[PDB]
């Protein structure tokens, strides 16, 4: 869980 | 002022 | 009038002492603020989550639930604390 | 929210909208597993209510979203309705969510976590940018 395969840009 | 979201 | 596109903001954790100067008795120790720092959840935004980083890994650590009717970017928004509320959501899971 | 971006299209993977029969957005929510969905309890949702999952933009005709049926709607008993406290419903699915690059799920804190005033978090939906 909690591992986004698209990674956010913050 | 308050209120739901 | 929501957006169509998905939005995002990060925004710091306020402990509910400091809260209380805001919104008094109304916050409870199931709650969690955070904002009053330029950005605000607002209508339509309930439900959603509030996540925090934790070891590498986002954790659900609140739910959007009520705020400042105007959506004030200075005041905090108010979430529903998880961590006080997973005990339920573990209970619930197990036995359905 | 007021004062936030766009996100980038499927960075959120666990993020739901909840919709009600005339596709109308009224509530986010989070995936924890393929059957369950974590949102507010004020959201009042019903079972004839939709979750939308892998959506980013709520005007494309052409996104891969995945609409869930919801089987039972599981609100927290201590939720105070007068004073808005213990707001959490879980909701499970008809049909599991098929995850995938842009459908997954959050994690869930120990009930013993701690989570500093300070830390930089992060919340994201599709509510008002502007009230």
């Amino acid at each position: 869980c909690g591992v986004p395969a698209i990674q956010p840009v913050l | 002022t308050p209120g739901v979201y | 009038n929501t957006p169509d596109r998905l939005q995002q903001a990060s925004l710091p954790l306020l402990s509910n002492t400091n809260c209380k100067k805001y919104w008094g008795t109304k916050i409870k120790d199931a709650m969690i603020c955070a904002g009053a720092s330029g950005v605000s959840s607002c209508m339509g935004d309930s439900g959603g989550p509030l996540v925090c980083k934790k070891n590498g890994a986002w954790t659900l650590v609140g739910i959007v639930s009520w705020g400042s009717s105007t959506c004030s970017t200075s005041t905090p928004g108010v979430y529903a604390r998880v961590t006080a509320l997973v005990n339920w959501v573990q209970q619930t899971l197990a036995a359905n | 929210i007021v004062n936030g971006e766009e996100a980038v299209p499927g960075s959120w993977p666990w993020q739901v909208s909840l919709q009600d029969k005339t596709g109308f957005h009224f509530c986010g929510g989070s995936l924890i597993n393929e059957n369950w969905v974590v949102t507010a309890a004020h959201c009042g949702v019903t079972t004839s209510d939709v979750v939308v999952a892998g959506e980013f933009d709520q005007g494309s005709s052409s996104e891969k979203i995945q609409k869930l049926k919801i089987a039972k709607v599981f609100k927290n008993s201590k939720y105070n309705s007068l004073t808005i406290n213990n707001d959490i419903t879980l909701l499970k699915l008809s049909t599991a969510a098929s995850f995938s690059q842009t459908v997954s799920a959050v994690c869930l804190p120990s009930a013993s976590d701690d989570f500093a005033a300070g830390t930089t978090c992060v919340t994201t939906g599709w509510g008002l940018t502007r009230y």
